[PDB]
């Protein structure tokens, strides 16, 4: 599970990300489809070119659904039900890829935040990050 | 493991700037905080027990510029990753009998730490070139299990 | 989660498996050990050879565990919590291993439960296992 | 991917027994139902709703006789399988952008339909033989990624 410092930390670093949010999940997405061409095939309808405003509104999306997933740490299963059921069912994720966008977020923040981005900082966002991976992998 | 020329210039400009007595270190301490099972492999380097313990351990520090080393050692021959990670390999697959999977997960570990130390310059284009390089460092050091 | 078909499956299968369980257990920790050596050494005071009375009695520890995981499957986390400490803290097993074995605990009951190995079943237990492996990498 | 003589013995000599019109139609079925983010790849095979209508597809068993004897064409060269198995990795990494975790899979799933068909006889050495075997498929068909 995550420990207390784990939610301290992972919150603390989500507050310093601030009205960034949206560009960062941009940014991990365009990070993972340039390191791991293998993830593009998800997304046919996608211009996946640099400025894309397909990716721009997908990575708030998904900056979004991270947040809520924050806010709602205790209860993930249940915050992020719907999504699981997206991402199994409907759109068949393989779970490998999973954690692939999870260390490009990984990278993103560390790109972003110096500070914030210390070994325990980083320890807790890679758990918190695997945690919301096995939830949306659950179904 | 081909990279392109854009690739491997993005590659070799970055690597210039490394601290070579210092990334190795907070790269294998990283491994070693974040994926605590990595331990296992370290138990003589002592206090392990929290993560400041970890990065200020001087055997860390220490190790780990020899783990830079050769990954600057790829980055000289990559297209012989192979034979340049033959002895390693041997040591890490038939003497350590490290699974290959954390050769991935150091190899992610040192991009996250290239990423820390560089910021806006470690453009996505950068890191897709350098997730090939760390990709076919981990593949030729598992040669051994193939 | 594990679906009720899935709870059905797996109830199933172990009921067939009866006394045979740590045997069955014993003898998938030999495909470990042989197909995967990596294994090897976490068990450095295990004598591993063939008809070795310490795999034997290992095998009997880990069916009993599996057989706990079945019969408090809605419960799996609080009912394996003691093993998570133990395989993440005292033994640091990585992770990679939990896949190794599992997939060495189906091989064996394959071999073993003609009838009862479909390929549903097949992916009940998959399941199954999957979920005992993500309690037993929590901590 | 060195197989000994008793390996190689072990692995022939079970192999000539195979159901080559069946075994690799139920392996591909399993890794459908087992594993049905793979499905991705096989939306023009119609009725996979259930694991029955998976089995008792034609498509797939028709499809899963083609992926058996790459199999048999692999344990025939055993010493170059980056070279039989080049024109399959174009297509598979170049072309479909099946993630290679997913060859490590098929493998696996390979072997759990030799253990249920030939039980006893599949023993742990046996099986340790056929994972060598199936590891060195898997990494071969990944080689464009490598
Ligand atoms: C950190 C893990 C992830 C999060 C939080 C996440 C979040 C989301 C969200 C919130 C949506 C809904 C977008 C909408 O309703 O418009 C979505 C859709 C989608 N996701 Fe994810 N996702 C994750 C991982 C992945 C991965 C690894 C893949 C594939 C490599 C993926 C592929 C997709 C696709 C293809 C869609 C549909 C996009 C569309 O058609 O507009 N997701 N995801
Ligand atoms: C890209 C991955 C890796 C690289 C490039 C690398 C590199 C090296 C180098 C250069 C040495 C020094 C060998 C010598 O003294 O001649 C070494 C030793 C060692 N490595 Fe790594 N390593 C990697 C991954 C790992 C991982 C993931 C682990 C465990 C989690 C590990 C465990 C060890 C141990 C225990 C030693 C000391 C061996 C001894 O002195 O007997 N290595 N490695
Ligand atoms: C299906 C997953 C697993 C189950 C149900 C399981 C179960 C158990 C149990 C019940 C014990 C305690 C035995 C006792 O109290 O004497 C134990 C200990 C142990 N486990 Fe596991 N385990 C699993 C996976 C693994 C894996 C993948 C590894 C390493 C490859 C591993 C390595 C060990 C070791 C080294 C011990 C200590 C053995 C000793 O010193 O006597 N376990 N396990
Ligand atoms: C060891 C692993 C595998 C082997 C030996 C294998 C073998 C083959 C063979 C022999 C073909 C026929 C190619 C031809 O028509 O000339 C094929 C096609 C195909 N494979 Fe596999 N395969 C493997 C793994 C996978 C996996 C894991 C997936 C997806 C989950 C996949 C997806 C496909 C698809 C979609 C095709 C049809 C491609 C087309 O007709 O355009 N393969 N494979």
């Amino acid at each position: 599970v995550l420990s207390p410092a784990d939610k301290t930390n992972v919150k603390a670093a989500w507050g310093k990300v601030g009205a960034h949010a949206g560009e960062y999940g941009a940014e991990a997405l365009e990070r993972m489809f340039l390191s791991f061409p293998t993830t593009k095939t998800y997304f046919p309808h996608f211009d996946l070119s640099h400025g894309s405003a397909q990716v721009k509104g997908h990575g708030k999306k998904v900056a979004d659904a991270l947040t809520n997933a924050v806010a709602h740490v205790d209860d993930m299963p249940n915050a992020l039900s719907a999504l699981s059921d997206l991402h199994a069912h409907k759109l068949r994720v393989d779970p490998v890829n999973f954690k692939l966008l999870s260390h490009c977020l990984l990278v993103t923040l560390a790109a972003h935040l110096p500070a914030e981005f210390t070994p325990a900082v980083h320890a807790s966002l890679d758990k918190f990050l695997a945690s919301v991976s096995t939830v949306l992998t659950s179904k | 493991v081909h990279l392109t020329p854009e690739e491997k210039s993005a590659v070799t400009a970055l690597w210039g700037k490394v601290n070579v007595d210092e990334v190795g270190g907070e790269a294998l301490g990283r491994l070693l905080v974040v994926y605590p099972w990595t331990q296992r492999f370290f138990e003589s380097f002592g206090d392990l027990s929290t993560p400041d313990a970890v990065m200020g351990n001087p055997k860390v520090k220490a190790h780990g510029k020899k783990v830079l080393g050769a990954f600057s050692d790829g980055l000289a021959h990559l297209d012989n990753l192979k034979g340049t990670f033959a002895t390693l390999s041997e040591l890490h697959c038939d003497k350590l009998h490290v699974d290959p999977e954390n050769f991935r997960l150091l190899g992610n570990v040192l991009v996250c730490v290239l990423a820390h130390h560089f910021g806006k310059e470690f453009t996505p284009p950068v890191q897709a070139a350098y997730q090939k390089v760390v990709a076919g460092v981990a593949n030729a050091l598992a040669h051994k299990y193939h």
